[PDB]
């Protein structure tokens, strides 16, 4: 699991997302 | 002949990898076949074990789109595969998150999530809209629930088509991992999904 730890007033912040097709 | 894999994963580990997961609802293995959407030549991977359903592709190009299936293998023969095409983009103001120098993308997915922490319980959600959905979109649908599990999930109904779209998203525990998962709805149906997991702190 890959957690992206969000810091308050650090503003906008891109994450690594996964993309998934179908259904889990 | 094995099913067609259920679901299909696709994370970008730098500019020029990614690792590849399925889901299979007994089997020789599978195999994972890429390319270059336009002309390049056909890379087969097979995977000898039925139990690893996971693999990292190396040596792609930034900025270019792969097609990639995915097959399984039993003594019945080969099941019909599930694709994906996929592009790692990155350079030729943002915090500086790890990672943040490249993305996955898709034509039929929602844009990159970037995430701003608002307080120690909420967080807004913005994306760009998918370059190529399928069909005219709808509005979006947005999940959260706790990435340890255990809890429900809350499903919000994001409407419209704008260029952006935005959630605030309130009532997060704190210092508590959410998973959050994003999908257009389009007059087709659902396009695929982007999930990231965050952490306010």
């Amino acid at each position: 699991s890959n957690e992206n730890l969000l810091l308050v007033h650090c503003g906008p912040t891109l994450i690594n997302s996964c993309i998934s097709f179908g259904s889990e | 002949v094995p099913d067609t894999p259920t679901r299909l994963v696709f994370s970008a580990l730098g500019p020029t990898s990614l690792r590849v997961s399925w889901q299979e609802p007994p089997l020789q293995g599978y195999s994972v076949e890429y390319q270059l959407l336009n002309g390049g030549e056909l890379h087969r991977l097979n995977i000898p074990n039925p139990a690893q359903t996971s693999v990292v592709v190396e040596d792609l190009l930034p900025n270019h789109s792969y097609v990639f299936r995915v097959r399984a293998q039993s003594q019945e023969g080969w099941g019909r595969e599930r694709e994906g095409v996929i592009t790692i983009e990155s350079q030729v103001p943002l915090c500086p998150l790890p990672g943040s120098a490249f993305t996955l993308s898709t034509p039929s997915a929602p844009g990159p999530l970037v995430f701003t922490a608002l307080s120690p319980d909420s967080l807004q959600l913005s994306w760009e809209r998918p370059r190529r959905p399928n069909g005219d979109i709808v509005g979006y649908l947005v999940t959260c629930e706790m990435a340890q599990g255990g809890g429900p999930a809350t499903a919000f109904r994001v409407d419209g088509d704008s260029p952006e779209s935005r959630l605030t998203v309130p009532g997060l525990s704190e210092n508590v991992p959410y998973k959050f998962k994003v999908q257009a709805r389009t007059t087709e149906g659902f396009g695929p999904e982007r999930e990231g997991i965050i952490r306010i702190e």
